[PDB]
């Protein structure tokens, strides 16, 4: 198994998952 | 030099490159200033002293732009994707044909640089009517990106050529990707060609009285997107088929390679509403759709960024690394050709983040034309793209000319890369913040000092990140000019071959993906599909109004 | 070893695949989500609505700011606003808060930005066309609108004013 590609990929993932959330409670706190 | 004699694409190649840094260096002298003006410092002053025909904070805002994300971009995809597949197949590309769009190139840009260095032409790289530039600027604008429906000529041929000496075999890799690359660029820079010849120009020359706002944005950004991937592909193309083998691995999927660019041919142009989310007169529900669409287009490199990083770990692993970090450590990090791409790939991963966001329709609404933007768009070109192109000074330069890379210029080369990658991230963490505080982009914010109190923290981050990248630059230009400039020649470089890697499965994707005309088309209904209902209502309903010059 | 390394990357990134396409369907799904809701108003309205920008200033709706605010329903205003170089009309937009406002905004030279500091109203103006826009607001007080389409030598000081009423 690429353990190291899945940190990479969850990195990734978690990057766009906090930008993602993060501008979308923004957007309901400016709605 | 008799190597030229027998590979003049070398010479031509080379022109490519210089003419493209030279751009860079010229066109990034004011990114320093532009960036302590975004941490609430005006030095615009002292840079009037130095270029004193620079007029305003928004005239050097042109020139980086045009010179940064127009022209460099373009040549370096034009000096890469014409050189690469050609040593691939080995064979020699027209050099008539690559001349004449060296020559459209220079020339083009030469045009463009007399207005806008004459400050008659400072609308922005986006040039959004009725801001009316100087005709010059189109016409030397137009000419220069034309130039490269030369090069997808001359790569058309080559792969042609090939194709009719080897029937029944799939395309090489690297040509794979330089021919759905220079096809997706050819519909993509229809929508700016149509632009430039049904409105700007005439406009420009005092053959219309006005232009349609709307419909000139709409066709703009047909191409404007696409021209994004045309900028990250050279920077894929070796970061696919040459990084692999500098780090001390292999390629680990051909295949892989092959769908992601085969993606961006087909989801790389039917797109452009995603800058349009906030534009009157397109129907909602056509913005979902490319909304939608812009999305998928993230696919192919959520999927690179697994296909690289698996690439990397394993030459990683090969080179003695073990643990769930050992393999970072084991790679080269001593050789500036594999430091950059990777430093680039780096920045990429809250770079394609923040352009996920931007894509989603309603939450565009709270980052448009704010400072998360650019934010979002260093990181990705100035950045990857320009790191990428960097490193290949260590490769690609001595395989050009034959000049060697001392020890010493080795060791800058990691400083230079290094330093301009985290300048990137302090002034990508300052720009975000800022826009997420509603600082707008494209303003000279310094300008009025008491306006954004709020966004004082982000402010440092500009400054710092300022001074930095003012000494990458610094260190960049005399770094070139040591190794453009320098004494010794070694003809054995210029003939070595490009570290191009091995690769180390499924034969009939590959050749469904070798049906090259069928995508191509395919690629184009979607473009037809995706513009043609609203293209067709706005050009029934066009409403020019007069040009504006408020500079 | 090199054949199974091989095998277990291409193994592990058909997961990856899979689940960077579940990610991405799940946002598409909280993005229509948006759309049926109040706060889908900023979208501007796709409709298209052609202004003459040479005459706006002395006919129509624009020509008046003192009259740019109209009860166009029982809790419901439109407001005709001319975003210009260098600043906007009216000057301050004034409206009740807890009513909608449909804000149709124009241009009579260059594009300009209307984004409403602290609200996600921001659209482009362009000339030749009217922008419409709804939001409720739910706070009274100060709001500044910030112009972030670059308009000329004049754009880093074109700010505007609305002001909620309690
Ligand atoms: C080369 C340049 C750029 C790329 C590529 C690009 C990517 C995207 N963009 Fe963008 N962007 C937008 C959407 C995105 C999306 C969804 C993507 C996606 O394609 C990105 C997908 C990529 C990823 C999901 C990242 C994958 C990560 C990788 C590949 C790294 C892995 C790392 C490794 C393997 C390293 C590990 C190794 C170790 C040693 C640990 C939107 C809207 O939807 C707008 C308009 C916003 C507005 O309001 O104006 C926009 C506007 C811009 C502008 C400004 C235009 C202007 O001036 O008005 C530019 C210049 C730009 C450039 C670029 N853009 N973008
Ligand atoms: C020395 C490094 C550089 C610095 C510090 C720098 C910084 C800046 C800043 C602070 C802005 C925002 C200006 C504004 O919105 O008013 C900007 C915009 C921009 N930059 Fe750079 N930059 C540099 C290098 C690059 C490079 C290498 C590229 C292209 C490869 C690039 C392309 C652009 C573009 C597309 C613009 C937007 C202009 C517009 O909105 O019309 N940047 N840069
Ligand atoms: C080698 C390349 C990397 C170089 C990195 C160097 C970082 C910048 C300087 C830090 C020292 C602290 C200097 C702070 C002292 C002066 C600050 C100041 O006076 O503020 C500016 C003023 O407000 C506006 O006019
Ligand atoms: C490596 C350098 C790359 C630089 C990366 C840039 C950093 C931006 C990161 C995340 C943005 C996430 C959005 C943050 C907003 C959170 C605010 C919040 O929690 O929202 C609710 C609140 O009510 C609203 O006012
Ligand atoms: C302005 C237009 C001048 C165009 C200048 C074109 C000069 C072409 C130079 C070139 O690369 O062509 C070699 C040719 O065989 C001849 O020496
Ligand atoms: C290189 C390409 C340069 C573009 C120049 C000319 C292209 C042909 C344009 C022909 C001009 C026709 C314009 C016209 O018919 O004018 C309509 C008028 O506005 C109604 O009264
Ligand atoms: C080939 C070389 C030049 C093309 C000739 C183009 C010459 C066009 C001149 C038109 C011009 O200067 O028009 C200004 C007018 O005021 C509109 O704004
Ligand atoms: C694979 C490509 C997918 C193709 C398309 C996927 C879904 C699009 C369907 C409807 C859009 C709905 C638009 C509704 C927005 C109107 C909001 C409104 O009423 O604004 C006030
Ligand atoms: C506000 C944000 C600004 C902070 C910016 C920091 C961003 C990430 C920096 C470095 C990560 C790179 C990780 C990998 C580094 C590799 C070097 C290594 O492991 O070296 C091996 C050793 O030299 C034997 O060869
Ligand atoms: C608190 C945080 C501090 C604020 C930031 C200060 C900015 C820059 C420091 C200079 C860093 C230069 C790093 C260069 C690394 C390098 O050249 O090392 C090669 C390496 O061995 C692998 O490639
Ligand atoms: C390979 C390099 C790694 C790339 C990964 C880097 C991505 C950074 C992610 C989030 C940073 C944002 C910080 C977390 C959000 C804080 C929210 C906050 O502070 O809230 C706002 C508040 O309203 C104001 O007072
Ligand atoms: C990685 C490099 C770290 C970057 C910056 C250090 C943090 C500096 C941020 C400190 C803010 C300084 C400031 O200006 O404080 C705000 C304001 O003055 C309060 O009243
Ligand atoms: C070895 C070299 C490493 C040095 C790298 C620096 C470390 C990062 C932290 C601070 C430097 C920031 C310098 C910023 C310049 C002054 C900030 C400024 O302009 O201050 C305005 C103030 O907040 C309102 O009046
Ligand atoms: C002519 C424009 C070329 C666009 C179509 C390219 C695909 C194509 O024709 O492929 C057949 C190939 O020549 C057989 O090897
Ligand atoms: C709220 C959501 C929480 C998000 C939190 C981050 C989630 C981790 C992300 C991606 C992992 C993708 C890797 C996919 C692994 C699939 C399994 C696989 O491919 O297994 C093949 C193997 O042969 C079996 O024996
Ligand atoms: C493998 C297991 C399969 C399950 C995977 C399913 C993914 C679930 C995620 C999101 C659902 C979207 C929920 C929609 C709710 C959004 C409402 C909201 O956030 O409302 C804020 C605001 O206050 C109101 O106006
Ligand atoms: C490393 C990255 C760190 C990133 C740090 C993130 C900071 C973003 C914070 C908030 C944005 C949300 C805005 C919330 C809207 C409320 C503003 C408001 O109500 O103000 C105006 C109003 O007129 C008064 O009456
Ligand atoms: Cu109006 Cu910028
Ligand atoms: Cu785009």
């Amino acid at each position: 198994k690429p353990k190291g590609a899945l940190a990479v990929i969850l990195v990734l993932t978690l990057t766009i998952l906090v930008f993602w959330l993060g501008v979308y409670a923004v957007f309901f706190a400016r709605g | 030099s008799r190597v030229y004699e027998a590979y003049p694409e070398k010479k031509a190649t080379l022109y490519f490159l210089v003419l493209g840094f030279l751009a860079l260096i010229v066109g990034s002298l004011f990114g320093p200033f532009q960036a302590l003006n975004y941490g609430n410092v005006d030095a615009y002053p002292l840079l009037k002293r130095l270029l004193p025909f620079v007029q305003s904070y928004y005239q050097g805002l042109t020139l980086h732009g045009v010179l940064n994300a127009i022209v460099f971009t373009q040549l370096f995809a034009q000096a890469i994707m014409v050189y690469l597949p050609a040593r691939e197949l080995n064979m020699r590309p027209n050099m008539g044909l690559m001349w004449l769009s060296w020559w459209m190139a220079f020339i083009g840009l030469v045009v463009a640089a007399l207005p806008l260095l004459a400050n008659e032409a400072t609308v922005l790289y986006t040039f959004y009517p009725p801001l009316k530039g100087h005709w010059a600027f189109y016409l030397g604008a137009s000419v220069f990106v034309l130039s490269t429906w030369v090069s997808i000529y001359i790569v058309l041929d080559l792969w042609r050529r090939w194709k009719a000496a080897n029937p029944g075999k799939v395309t090489p890799l690297v040509t794979y990707m330089a021919v759905v690359f220079w096809l997706m660029w050819f519909l993509a820079s229809l929508g700016l060609v149509l632009e430039a010849v049904l409105f700007l120009l005439p406009w420009s020359f005092g053959l219309v009285e006005g232009v349609d706002p709307l419909v000139a944005r709409t066709l703009f950004w047909w191409t404007v997107h696409p021209i994004v991937y045309f900028w990250l592909l050279p920077a894929y193309a070796i970061i696919y088929t040459i990084l692999p083998k500098q780090a001390g691995g292999k390629l680990v999927s051909d295949p892989m390679a092959r769908l992601a660019f085969l993606l961006f041919l087909l989801l790389s142009t039917p797109v452009g509403f995603h800058h349009q989310f906030a534009d009157p007169g397109i129907d909602p529900t056509w913005k979902m759709i490319h909304s939608v669409l812009t999305l998928f287009v993230a696919v192919p490199s959520l999927m690179t960024a697994f296909t690289v990083a698996a690439s990397l770990e394993f030459a990683g692993r090969l080179r003695g690394g073990r643990g769930l970090f050992g393999w970072i450590r084991a790679l080269p990090w001593d050789n500036p050709a594999f430091v950059a791409p990777v430093l680039g790939l780096l920045g990429f991963i809250p770079g394609g983040a923040g352009g996920i966001v931007n894509a989603s329709f309603t939450l565009d609404y709270v980052v448009h034309n704010t400072a998360w933007v650019p934010g979002h768009f260093h990181l990705q070109v100035a950045s990857l793209v320009t790191l990428t192109a960097m490193g290949s000074l260590y490769w690609l330069l001595p395989n050009l000319t034959g000049k060697p890379i001392s020890d010493a210029q080795r060791r800058l080369g990691l400083a230079v890369v290094w330093l301009w990658f985290l300048g990137m991230m302090i002034m990508a963490v300052g720009l975000h913040w800022a826009g997420l505080l509603n600082v707008p982009r494209r303003a000279y914010i310094a300008q009025v000092p008491d306006a954004y109190p709020h966004a004082a923290v982000p402010m440092v981050f500009n400054v710092l990140a300022g001074i930095v990248l003012l000494v990458a630059l610094l260190l960049f230009i005399y770094g070139l000019f040591s190794v453009l400039l320098s004494r010794e020649r070694k003809p054995e470089l210029a003939e070595a071959p490009l570290p191009f890697a091995e690769v180390i499965e499924d034969r009939r994707l590959v050749l469904a993906m070798d049906r090259i005309g069928f995508w191509f088309a395919v690629a184009a209904i979607l473009v037809v599909l995706a513009y043609g209902p609203t293209l067709v209502q706005l050009f029934g309903h066009l409403n020019p109004v007069p040009g504006w010059r408020l500079w | 070893d090199e054949h199974k390394a091989h095998k277990a990357i291409l193994a592990y990134e058909k997961g990856w695949l899979a689940f960077s396409l579940a990610m991405l369907f799940v946002f598409i799904a909280l993005i229509a989500y948006t759309l049926a809701t109040h706060t889908a108003g900023v979208i501007p309205a796709g409709k298209l609505e052609r202004v003459d920008p040479t005459t706006v200033r002395q006919e129509g709706p624009w020509a008046d700011p003192a009259q740019a605010v109209v009860q166009t329903g029982p809790n419901q205003y439109t407001v005709y606003v001319l975003a210009f170089a260098f600043g906007y009309q009216p000057n301050p937009i004034e409206v009740p808060q807890g009513a909608e406002i449909v804000f149709k905004i124009t241009s009579p030279d260059v594009i300009h930005g209307f984004h409403v500091e602290g609200t996600n109203i921001n659209v482009e103006v362009l000339p030749g066309e009217v922008s419409t826009v709804r939001y409720t607001f739910k706070r009274p007080g100060e709001y500044r609108i910030i112009c972030n389409q670059y308009c000329g030598l004049g754009h880093q000081n074109m700010f505007g004013t609305i002001v909620v009423k309690e």
